[PDB]
């Protein structure tokens, strides 16, 4: 019934306000915080949520390498970007990532992009297209 | 005998071409703080407004506290991006004086290399002012087709020239004219005139 | 040795020359960056200090205030994504899609095969490479009058080496762009040697991780 969330983003600030934004959803639950890739990693094998919001540069590993590593547990990851790097795109579509999303679409958008993804959907933001 | 030119100018592409690649790098540099500082904090500022506009009737009291860290946020960003260099305004200055004068069909005559870049800020304000001063009269009263700028640092002071090729309409107290001269006799700098072919106004300060 | 000591001494100097051409630039950017975001983050701020201020007075106004804070922050990131993008300049993999059309248009056979493509490259030192890759090609079409013109971009060992290759005829002298090349390359510490017999071949190379 209820969607559960782990959220791995290195700055507090976005952190704190990303899981503030999704407990408010009726249907979704943030179960656990992380600032690495490693939290991701740990967590998401250990206790197993449905979805893993996913930050790409966060310490030691980042968020396309912790997608990687996740990649045949059953669990569904959205990255989050604020900027469109190149081969970025490609690396998360061979990391098997389920959602590529931008940090600022508003909050109405991820909750979207968290249900459709648990319906087996793959989204992905236009503006991250390395074609526009 | 010009080959001199020939190799001169020859020289002086290969230190412009180079010249490029130091901007291209430092412009590079730039790039990856802004991705780092202000994109991430733009990014914050559309999460916590987002937030704070779901919690006004739920929990105000947090909407308010989103609100000011929204605040600061966008405060401190704006003053991360006037912090990217850290001083001259006598550069603003020159970039209003030439919009009010091409406004008012006058040719500006200026060389911005000649530009001193070490006076005190204070010093620096002062000479802006008077600077402005000089051009509004320009505008309003010489009806000149031709105004000139010059700054020169010569041994301990800072010295402005504004010329123009109108006609001094003058024969007094809260005015430019007087304003500027005490205001930079007040700095230990000094104001004077020439009025025989248009106007002309030299204005000194220490430095 | 006193060579170390002058080996300084131009380190010293070159410095001081470099930090005026980065002043002047930090100088640009900081009045054109203020310039289109200035007021739009100042408007962030009072947008949020008047909807903080009207929160428990007039909620409606304060939540027709938060759309805005929320569109103007949205579109202020959405002008950085696109100033941060032209700051980085020219991508290799951009260039070599150029060199493609203009060799295509100018019907001269293109011969490319990926292989050791840098896996890391500075920003900075990528730019300088698409540069010369331009020229090298330019040169080719305006001069050459080559039927194929064969270029190799790898990674071999500390250095990113690119060589273009052309069967027409060279048309220099013994001994502009050329030097363009060489400088900008060499600026970076890297090379650019030639080979004008069997058509001109360059072999350009820039350091690399
Ligand atoms: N560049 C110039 N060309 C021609 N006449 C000028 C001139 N600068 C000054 N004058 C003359 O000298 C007078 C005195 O100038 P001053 O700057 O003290 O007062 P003002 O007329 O500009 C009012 P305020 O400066 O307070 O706006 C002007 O009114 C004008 O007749
Ligand atoms: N690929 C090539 N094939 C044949 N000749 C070439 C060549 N590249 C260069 N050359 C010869 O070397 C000369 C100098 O080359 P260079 O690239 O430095 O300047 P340029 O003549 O192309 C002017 P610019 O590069 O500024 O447009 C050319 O004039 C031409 O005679
Ligand atoms: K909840
Ligand atoms: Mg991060
Ligand atoms: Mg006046
Ligand atoms: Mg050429």
């Amino acid at each position: 019934s209820m969607i559960s969330i782990f959220i791995a983003e290195d700055q507090q600030m976005l952190l704190g306000a990303l899981g503030s934004l999704l407990n408010l959803e009726d249907d979704m639950e943030v179960v656990g915080k992380g600032t690495t890739g490693q939290d991701a990693v740990d967590f998401v094998k250990k206790r197993q949520p449905d979805v893993c919001i996913m930050d790409i540069e966060m310490p030691g590993k980042t968020g396309l390498e912790a997608a990687e590593e996740l990649k045949d547990t059953g669990c569904k990851i959205i990255i989050l970007t604020t900027f469109a790097r190149p081969g970025y795109f490609q690396r998360a579509i061979k990391a098997g990532v389920k959602g590529y999303l931008l940090k600022d679409s508003p909050s109405e958008e991820l909750a979207n992009a968290i249900r459709s993804v648990m319906n087996g959907k793959r989204i992905y933001a236009p503006e991250l297209m390395e074609d526009l | 005998r010009k080959e001199r030119e020939r190799l001169e100018e020859k020289l002086e592409d290969a230190n412009e071409r180079i010249a490029e690649l130091v901007k291209l790098e430092e412009r590079q540099r730039i790039a990856r703080d802004l991705e780092d500082t202000l994109g991430q904090k733009l990014s914050l500022i559309g999460l916590k407004s987002d937030l704070a506009r779901k919690l006004i009737y739920k929990d105000p009291e947090q909407a308010a506290r989103e609100l000011k860290s929204v605040q600061q946020t966008a405060r401190t960003s704006l003053n991360e991006v006037r912090k990217i260099v850290s001083g001259i305004r006598l550069k603003d200055e020159l970039i209003n004086i030439k919009q009010i004068l091409e406004a008012a069909d006058i040719m500006f005559i200026y060389e911005e290399e000649k530009w001193p870049e070490n006076i005190s800020l204070l010093n620096e304000n002062i000479l802006s002012m008077c600077l402005k001063e000089a051009v509004t009269n320009v505008v309003k009263h010489s009806q000149a087709k031709t105004c000139r700028v010059d700054i020169q640092q010569l041994w301990k002071e800072v010295v402005i020239t504004v010329s123009d090729d109108g006609t001094f309409k003058g024969e007094s107290k809260g005015h430019g004219l007087l304003g500027m001269r005490e205001r930079l006799e007040f700095a230990n700098g000094s104001l004077h005139i020439d009025t025989e072919n248009g106007t002309k106004l030299t204005m000194a300060i220490p430095n």
